[PDB]
RNA sequence: CUCGA
């Protein structure tokens, strides 16, 4: 899942690198 | 003089145009443009300019 | 030899430039009998020595210019270089 | 025809709507009618059609570059609110459909409507008037449909099979018709060779001599040919009379159609047959199957292999750079030569690995947009690219833009692209000042007399002699041969002149004098022209957007100056070397010359240059002085031999070019003459605008040189 | 214009002004990409006009110090480990170590996996280096983009500079009625919509006690209510239209800091910019030729790319030399009919829906006896019409504008309103129009693929899929090689797979290309979204695998192939077209370059007073200027006519112009151009 | 080879949806009837939309209501997704009051004699305890898509609030041909039309107004000059 | 629905057989529609009548060149082809062209048999050799459109006879285009063109009357399902 | 000042 912190809608990310620090 | 004061270095040319005391004949493209002539070219020049058309004597009947 | 001309082609810039020694000749000869055949539209009504008229057959709301530049075609004006 | 909004018109010919408003009584007063087009009244519309028939239109898109960025055209009411152009003037608007936007102007006078009728109106200004070649042309959709079904195709489905066996010849047709209805029903196809019975097409001329030859082919004759069905819907476009051609339709041979169109048919023919190729195009176009998908991006078979030799080699001039043995400013020139060689090797193997139906092969291959050095930064690899400073990077983006490149190789990357676009700005700026330059230095010169009568010209290299012999065409044919005319017979071995004097060379008469052995025609030049002010007609010659000579009166010097500051947006030489030239500025190269012709005595050194010169008739020696910077441009040496590296003993002539870079205009002058030098400077600037895949007509370029040698100064009053 | 472009002009980094430079002070170094403003400054979002690299946007993960220069986060590398230890490093601290890509292949305890990774080092060199060498790295791949660059799905695989154009289009993209997020996203989204400041986030958490479209109330779990009231319907600075709506229902349990409401450009809390458009790829009719764009008449029926726009009109009534300018319904030789939607003061009513040209602002002002014509004074006794010595200054809709008046505002100095001395009153009126989808609006894409609408043909001319459904856009293929943006070919085939949905085959293990994508990507429902992260993201392997197990429409039937494409009918004929296209969705949004505010024309108006020639700009009703480069055109044509029409009679002949009108009127024929008057200033400016 | 006169027969697949099978005709002739038929149905069916409304409190369109959840427009976007038949084919006027709380849906409209709402399950509004929805519905019939009637055309004064009617009850027609190209005698195309509607009218009534449609407009061919 | 009146039906005769049919105005878009319709009609559904097979006598295993005459085989079966030919009989029926002698063959040469009809008496079809003889049967069937030759490999009997083309409709080349007309102020209104080239079987009137007959019944199978409303 | 070609 992509950015489960506000309570947004689920949107899933390609992702293969892990986020250390967020925006 | 006033085709080379609307060119380049305009203070120059009307300096050198006034101490000289240069009087421009009106006979060019970018002069008669200022003035609001006819062109001296294309359909401006004196050959197609002035030109007269009548109908041949052969006419309708109305 | 040549498809029908349509709209503003016609006639075709070809053959009005027969009757004409250059493209920029054709322009004053159509200007100035299109501003005779106007001023006999605009003096039909009033006063005598009206311009001469039209001298082909105009279509029905034809422009001046067109109806010049026909009779142009039509070999029926003059001019003077 | 153009399209231009309901809206736009009525505000535009607001007092011819109310002028016809009050004649046909839909309103009282004059002073009603301005409060009906003001409230727009329903009745506005119908009259308002009745006011724009037939009344001409000027549309302009800024920049104007050249002549043909404001073009007339009957106006057509459309609803919207936007402006609807023709496909084909948006090459000589320069005009994509991104957001621009033209201005339109309404000609009142008869004689402004006469002159956008017949001097500015679209259809008849089809060709550039800076080289002679077509603008309205099939150019992006129009060319790729053409090419599509003017396509010989093997396979295709009902293709012409020989007789054999039982069954007789398949695959010949008796009428167009009949292959037309054959490909409806799915049997044949459109692009399948086939033997088809014509009626109605003229036979090559190659073919129309064995059949007919004592008289023409006639409307109504048949003849057999071997064709696609739709190279013959093809050739049923050009006009009836026609030859026919069963040639695969390329953008250069449709260019090549177009041109010989509009030398032998008249204009209203090459205006009407150029609306049936676009309507024709943009039909098979849609039907060509032309897309772009990731499956079409084919990426090179051997990738790894390729990178994987140069990353080898790349290791090895890095290992050579470990011990020392190749300083640090040889090895990025090494690393450039290695990655060069490598971007060579990856778009070859794009080459062949891509077939010729894939699509993003048959727009490049077709004449309609893009290169194959698109294709291949599209799927092989981006190269090296280059940083602010100029040079490229020692490290190429060996990842394509389908692969997807990296963080650093995207940072890299914007470094070049972000300059690309900056210096951009300034280029054009510097274009458009020495544009206007240009206008106002030639902006009173007029052809004002038919001819001077002087039977003074130049001479030009209409053909390069080969050793072995027969003959080569010279490079400069089409920009200083071409649309010439003469001032002296040309002369061959036979005593029987070619070609008259004072006759316009065409296309065939330039082939005449090209099969009659003559390499070499004296023409009449503006710069030789002997007139009081203006230049004549006949030393001008063709116009080059009328294909026939120069009208008098014809501002030939704004023409000529648009034409040359029109393509200065795109270059590197290059745009200050064009600067140099025009302004007679003292050059960077400050070439050396040789003032009298003998005997060359080459005293070089180490510490410096200096070389003397015998005279070869009286005189005395003229020593000079130069650094060793330089190097001896190959002469053409007396012994025939060109790669004549300039050493002492060799016969040079006077005024000849002593070391490479650009010789000093101002010293031309002064030591072959004013006819000389002109010349000089005329293929010198050509040189800088051919170098970039511009043609302009020496004629426009000498037309500036002449304003340049009007004027002589005083030694002794 | 819409949130994005608030939040990126905030976010922006100005080299002009004070105690900065001077737009003539500045060569083509200061404005080209530094190697120091990797993760700081963007090197793509910039203008490309006289601007570029003099204003720039400020990177994601970028901050600014207490000293004036800018940190930017990097993840410090023990020896050769990865640790999550994060710092934040100047220009110069960066320099004084080597950084190894975001794209790094890392071992799960930290460990490089080559000894050998391409790594940053001073004055912007790019090599490999040993393992035992790397000191820090970069936080994440879009470290180095700005917000609206990072918003760019398959950014990677686009040019420079059409991601350039791609990220300063999205700043013009125009607020539609309703809102739709992008199928393909990159997660940049959510946090820009929120961090923008146009939606409504919950302060604190609790329960939903009363909504409202005009206001929430939010029950605490402490006992206190917190209302947030919406913005509706109101006037953003370029006449946007700036409405939120709530997304909660009655009695919904909302967390802290979670979007309760989203205005513009917004759906769910995600930046919506645009539309999905269901997209192919193939030219049709020459009506897309070069970047032309067709369009399906169905976005004009349901509003797809309708926008609301709204514009403020104002006058005042001031204090005259011969009295005091009224606003009044009384308004001299006006009829009952133009004054009808007008109130008992004079203005405009609310809802009435008013044309260009119509009253908004009834307003008189007293004209002197001593300044009329001696054909007004006759025309004035001729008509027997006594004490009209006010003339109209109505405020009137100007031209291009219609639309309902949904707001009025008035200021009375008689009404304790503080109004500038000499103005005794003031009124604002709002008109908003609903602005459809029109021939020649400007559309545009994420990859800086721009187009204006060249035809909307009607719903049944498009060329539909096998099951009829219509596309919405045909985009010309030309266009799409040359730019170098293959992004929006790539959006394509992911738009689809998530319009459709895919089920991977799970039976005999996981396939090979379906390896590296996470458990939650191998099945998909139709309408999915998915986020492709700048640098990181889909790759092309797995996109041609997802190509070929997209999930059947209804009846059970695969429309798109393997390849991508799918077989298309000619909606105007009826036959198939002969080969496979493109087809898929594509997040296209309507820039604010619409052919309604962009339309202008001009037969006569408003003349400069001290050179006598035509107005400027639309606005001022003037007209377009001929200028230096179009007289060398008229010229190189021969038009010596046309060009003295252009420079006398139709600009700044004072009696020329006037003759013309009249001649045109009478129908008689075009009189002889006069001497302009700017030639007449000049000379007295010479002497 | 000779002639057999072409046959249609009708398969059901909802209530909403049937396909049409045509044969036999002559090859390369299914695709073009399959389009003629699909351009005429996507365009030409009459049917029956709501031209304006009217609600109480409000002036125009940029507006909210007390107590609902839903802006005007947001409301009236919602009633473009109405579908509605009527017999008069003239302006008739339907009504709506509700008061909250509650939801108000496309069945608590109260349609005059003649017209009838055929999705009484459409969300409208969300009204809480202070939301109150009253509403006048004028439904005309016409055919295609008009966009809202302007007021300075209409006599509609300032309360009333024209929207764009879609009067188009075919929802989706799409085709698909068998072509026997086995070389013989005998070949022959089979048409194969698929309708879907909105519940307005049923698949066969739309193919028969097209039917009516093309066989008047076909019908010019015949008469000689 | 709603009325739409004035769709008016012109006609301008290029040559006898080739005429250009003007169908305006039409509503938005119906010229589209009924335009291939149109096209498709004329040149698919309509009686005719050509030649199936032939067979010539002296051609057996070759079919490469015919003795005593210029002309190769191909060749005749080409103006054999466009033998233009119209039967009362459904059923095929067969003539025979026979001619000695130096010479030309025409069509008019040839005898046929009771029903049929040879409309181009004056079409070349050989040149007859010095001492020159050409014997050949015709197969005439009916049929509409165009049939490809080798479905007619049934129809020939191993015996060196050969199956043509058949060129069954009457009509030869069918092409349409839609341009714009304003009836009152909007210019949406199509205006259909359609330019038919024939053989002179029928006349262009004729093949379109006969088009528009067959349409109406076509679309008259979905008229006959409910007779509902629809503006005229 | 900011943006559009
Ligand atoms: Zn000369």
């Amino acid at each position: 899942s992509n950015n489960s912190v506000p309570g947004a809608p689920n949107r899933v990310s390609f992702a293969k690198l892990r986020e250390p620090l967020e925006v | 003089w006033l085709s080379a004061a609307s060119f380049q270095e305009t203070t120059r040319v009307l300096t050198d145009a006034a101490i000289n005391c240069r009087s421009d004949k009106l006979n060019g493209l970018k002069e008669n443009v200022i003035i609001g002539k006819l062109i001296p070219a294309g359909t401006g020049i004196n050959r197609y300019r002035n030109i007269a058309v009548q109908p041949t004597e052969e006419a309708r009947a109305a | 030899g040549y498809d029908t001309p349509l709209g503003i082609t016609n006639p075709p810039i070809d053959e009005l430039l027969d009757r004409v020694s250059s493209k920029y000749a054709l322009v004053i000869y159509a200007a100035k009998r299109a501003r005779q055949i106007n001023d006999y539209y605009n003096q039909l009504g009033e006063g005598i020595l009206e311009y001469v008229g039209p001298l082909v057959e105009p279509g029905l709301q034809e422009k001046p210019l067109s109806i010049a530049l026909r009779e142009i075609h039509a070999d029926l004006l003059e001019h003077t270089e | 025809q153009c399209g231009l909004p309901k809206l736009m018109a009525l505000e535009l010919f607001k007092p011819f709507v109310m002028k016809r408003l009050v004649d046909l009584n839909h309103a009282q007063n004059i002073k009603s009618a301005k409060r009906m087009v003001e409230r727009q009244r329903p009745q506005v519309w119908d009259v308002l059609e009745e006011v724009i028939a037939e009344h001409p239109v000027l549309l302009n898109r800024a920049p104007t570059l050249h002549r043909l960025g404001i073009q007339a055209f009957e106006p057509m009411l459309v609803e919207g609110k936007a402006i609807q152009l023709h496909p084909l003037v948006c090459e000589a608007f320069n005009a994509d459909f991104d957001g621009d936007q033209m201005a339109v102007h309404l000609p009142l006078s008869a004689e402004a409507q006469a002159e956008a009728r017949i001097l500015m109106l679209s259809s008849n200004n089809i060709l550039s008037p800076a080289s002679g070649r077509p603008l309205a042309m099939p150019r992006l959709d129009m060319v790729t449909g053409l090419y599509y079904l003017t396509t010989e195709v093997p396979g295709d489905t009902g293709e012409y099979q020989p007789a054999s066996g039982d069954h007789p010849e398949t695959g010949v047709y008796s009428s167009p018709a009949e292959a037309i209805m054959a490909a409806d029903r799915g049997v044949l196809s459109v692009r399948a060779k086939i033997k088809v019975r014509l009626t109605q097409l003229r036979p090559p001329v190659e073919i129309e001599a064995e059949l007919f030859g004592h008289s023409g082919w006639q409307p109504g004759d048949a003849w057999m040919a071997e064709t696609t069905l739709g190279r013959v819907m093809f050739n049923e476009l050009l006009p009836l009379g026609y030859p026919f051609v069963n040639k695969q339709m390329h953008k250069k041979v449709q260019a090549a159609i177009i041109n010989d169109l509009a030398e032998r048919y008249p204009m209203i023919v090459v205006a009407q047959t150029v609306d049936k190729l676009k309507d024709a195009g943009f039909y098979w176009a849609t039907r060509s199957g032309v897309t772009v998908s990731m499956a079409d991006v084919l990426v090179p078979p051997r990738k790894k292999e390729i990178l994987d030799h140069y990353e080898e080699r790349a290791d090895k001039v890095e290992k050579q750079f470990q011990r020392g043995a190749l300083n640090h400013d040889e090895r990025n020139e090494a690393l450039v030569e290695i990655w060069k060689e490598a971007t060579d090797e990856v778009g070859q193997a794009l080459r062949e690995h891509y077939p010729d139906d894939n699509p993003i092969i048959t727009i490049v291959d077709s004449g309609a947009t893009g290169n194959f050095t698109q294709t291949r930064t599209l799927a092989g690899m981006k190269g090296l690219v280059t940083n602010p400073k100029g040079e490229f990077i020692p490290r190429p983006v060996k990842s394509s833009f389908r692969e997807g490149l990296t963080v650093l190789e995207y940072f890299i990357n914007t470094h070049g692209a972000r300059k690309g676009l900056a210096d951009t700005a300034l280029r054009t700026a510097d274009s458009g000042y020495l544009t206007r330059r240009l206008v106002d230095v030639s902006q009173d010169v007029i052809v004002r007399e038919h001819d001077c009568q002087t039977e003074r010209g130049i001479v030009v290299e209409l053909a390069e002699r080969a050793p072995d012999g027969t003959l080569i065409r010279d490079p400069y044919i089409e920009t200083s041969a071409y649309a010439r005319t003469l001032g002296t017979d040309a002369v061959d071995e036979a005593g029987n002149v070619i070609v008259e004097r004072g006759q316009d060379l065409g296309d065939p008469e330039i082939d005449a004098l090209l099969a009659a052995g003559i390499t070499q025609v004296k023409v009449r030049s503006v710069l030789t022209c002997a007139t009081s002010t203006g230049v004549c007609a006949t030393c001008y010659g063709r116009s080059m957007a009328t294909g026939k000579l120069v009208d008098i009166g014809e501002a030939v010097g704004i023409v000529a100056a648009q034409s040359i500051g029109e393509p200065g947006t795109q270059l590197t030489g290059g745009l200050p070397r064009v600067q140099e030239l025009f302004e007679a500025r003292v050059p960077r190269g400050k070439a050396p010359i040789a003032d009298v012709t003998g005997r060359v005595r080459l005293e070089d050194g180490e510490r410096f240059y200096k070389i003397t010169i015998v005279p070869d008739d009286g005189g005395e020696e003229v020593v000079y002085d130069k650094i060793s910077k330089r190097q001896r441009l190959r002469v053409f040496k007396h012994e025939d031999g060109s790669e004549r590296v300039l050493s002492d003993g060799d016969h040079v002539e006077v005024g000849q070019q002593l070391m490479e870079g650009s010789a000093d205009p101002h010293e031309v002058l002064r030591v072959q003459g004013p006819r000389e030098v002109q010349i000089h400077l005329v293929r010198e600037v050509q040189e800088v605008y051919r170098a970039q895949g511009v043609s302009i007509h020496d004629k426009h370029i000498e037309v500036i040189v002449r304003q340049m040698l009007r004027r002589v100064t005083i030694i002794d009053s | 214009n819409n949130p994005l472009s608030g939040l990126t002009h905030k976010r922006r980094l100005s080299a002009l002004g004070p105690g900065g430079l001077s737009r003539e002070r500045a060569g083509l170094e200061v404005r080209d990409v530094h190697p120091s403003h990797y993760g700081r400054m963007c090197p793509i979002e910039t203008p490309e006009g006289p601007n570029i690299g003099l204003i720039g946007s400020l990177s994601v993960y970028a901050r600014v110090n207490p000293f004036g220069f800018i940190e930017t986060p990097y993840r410090k590398v023990v020896d050769g480990v990865v640790s999550d230890e994060i710092v934040y490093l100047t220009a110069d601290e960066e320099d004084r170590h080597v950084v190894a890509q975001a794209n790094s292949p890392i071992d799960a305890d930290g460990r490089f996996v080559e000894p050998r990774v391409l790594v940053r080092r001073k004055a912007g060199e790019v090599e490999y280096v040993p393992s035992s060498e790397v000191d820090y790295m970069d936080v994440s791949p879009r470290q180095m983009v700005s917000v609206a660059t990072a918003m760019i799905p398959f950014l990677e695989h686009d040019d420079a500079n059409r991601a350039l154009m791609g990220a300063n289009m999205q700043r013009q993209a125009v607020p539609l009625v309703r809102s739709e997020a992008p199928l393909v996203g990159t997660g940049m989204e959510l946090r820009a919509a929120i961090d923008a400041g146009d939606v409504v986030v919950a302060e604190e958490s609790g329960v939903i006690e009363e909504v409202s479209a005009d206001y929430i109330t939010v029950m605490h779990d402490n006992g206190t209510r917190r209302t947030y009231r919406m913005r509706k319907f109101a006037r953003s600075n370029h006449g946007t239209c700036a409405n939120q709506c709530p997304i909660v229902d009655a009695g919904d349990r909302v967390e802290a800091g979670q979007v309760i409401a989203d205005g513009p450009c917004t759906d769910d809390g995600e930046m919506a910019l645009g539309k999905n458009l269901l997209v192919a790829i193939m030219p049709w009719e020459g009506h897309n030729y070069e970047d032309a764009i067709i369009l399906s008449n169905r976005l004009v029926e349901e509003d797809v790319l309708t926008s609301i726009h709204i514009e403020e009109h104002e006058i005042d009534a001031r204090d005259t030399k011969l009295g005091a300018e009224e606003i009044t319904r009384d308004i001299p030789n006006i009829s009952d009919e133009v004054l009808a939607d007008l109130d008992e003061r004079g203005i405009v009513r609310i809802g009435a829906e008013v044309r260009d040209g119509d009253i908004l602002v009834g307003k008189v002002t007293p004209k002197g006896e001593t300044e009329l014509t001696p054909e007004e004074r006759l025309l004035r006794a001729i008509f027997g019409e006594k004490a009209r010595e006010v003339r109209d200054t109505s405020l009137k809709v100007p031209h291009g504008e219609s639309g309902k008046v949904i707001g009025i505002r008035v200021f009375s100095r008689e009404d304790e309103d503080e109004l500038p001395a000499g103005v005794n009153e003031l009124v604002r009126v709002y008109v908003a129009q609903k602005r459809k989808i029109s021939d020649g609006d400007k559309l545009a894409g994420r990859h800086g693929n721009k187009g204006v609408i060249g035809k909307i043909l009607p719903v049944e001319d498009m060329p539909f899929l096998a099951d009829g459904t219509p596309v919405d856009i045909i985009l010309n293929t030309h266009g799409v090689p040359r730019r170098m943006n293959i992004g929006q070919i790539l959006e394509t085939h992911l738009g689809w797979c998530a319009h459709s949905g895919w089920k991977v085959d799970a039976a005999k293990g996981v396939p090979d290309w379906a390896a590296r994508l996470p458990d939650e990507l191998l099945e998909a429902q139709p309408n999915a979204i998915v986020s492709t992260p700048v640098f990181d993201g889909a790759q092309e392997a797995e996109l041609q695998g997802l190509l070929s197990c997209t999930l059947p429409n209804r009846d059970g039937d695969v429309l798109v192939d393997a390849d991508g494409k799918a077989m298309l009918f000619d909606g105007r004929s009826g036959e198939p077209f002969p080969y496979p296209v493109t087809v898929g969705y594509m997040y296209i949004m309507k820039l604010h370059h619409l052919v309604d505010d962009k339309i202008h024309a001009r037969s006569t108006g408003p003349y400069s007073m001290i050179t006598q020639q035509p107005l400027g700009g639309k606005a001022q009703f003037g007209g377009q200027r001929f200028g230096e480069m179009e007289c060398w055109a008229m010229q190189a044509y021969g038009a010596a006519y046309t060009l003295q029409e252009l420079l006398t009679i139709k600009s700044d002949d004072t009696v020329g112009r006037v003759k013309v009108y009249e001649a045109i009127v009478k129908g008689e024929n075009i009189p002889e151009p006069g001497i302009p008057e700017s030639f007449k200033v000049l000379l007295k400016e010479l002497q | 080879l000779i002639s057999q006169r072409p046959t249609l027969s009708e398969d059901v697949l909802t209530d909403n949806r049937s396909q049409f099978v045509i044969e036999p005709l002559e090859p390369g002739f299914g695709y073009t009837l399959g389009n003629s038929l699909r351009r005429t149905l996507l365009s030409s069916i009459p049917g029956a939309a709501v031209t304006s409304i009217r609600i109480d409190g409000v002036l125009h369109e940029f507006t909210t209501v007390p107590g609902v959840k839903e802006d005007v427009t947001e409301i009236i976007l919602n009633l473009k997704s109405l579908v509605v038949s009527s017999e008069e084919d003239e302006p008739v006027t339907m009504y709506l009051r509700k008061q909250g709380p509650g939801e108000v849906t496309a069945g608590d409209i109260v349609p005059p004699a003649g017209v009838t709402v055929h999705n009484p399950g459409m969300h409208i509004a969300t009204l809480n305890d202070k939301g109150k929805l009253e509403v006048e519905l004028v439904v005309e019939r016409g055919r295609g898509y008009v966009p809202a009637v302007q007021n300075r055309a209409s006599g509609a004064e300032i309360g009333r609030i024209p929207v764009d009617s879609i009067y188009s009850p075919v929802l989706k027609v799409t085709y698909k041909v068998d072509a026997t190209r086995v070389e013989q005698r005998t070949d022959f195309d089979k048409l194969i039309l698929d309708v879907e509607t909105k519940n307005s009218i049923s698949p066969r009534d739309a193919l028969a107004s097209a039917g009516k449609t093309l066989v008047e407009l076909f019908g010019l061919a015949r008469e000689l000059n």
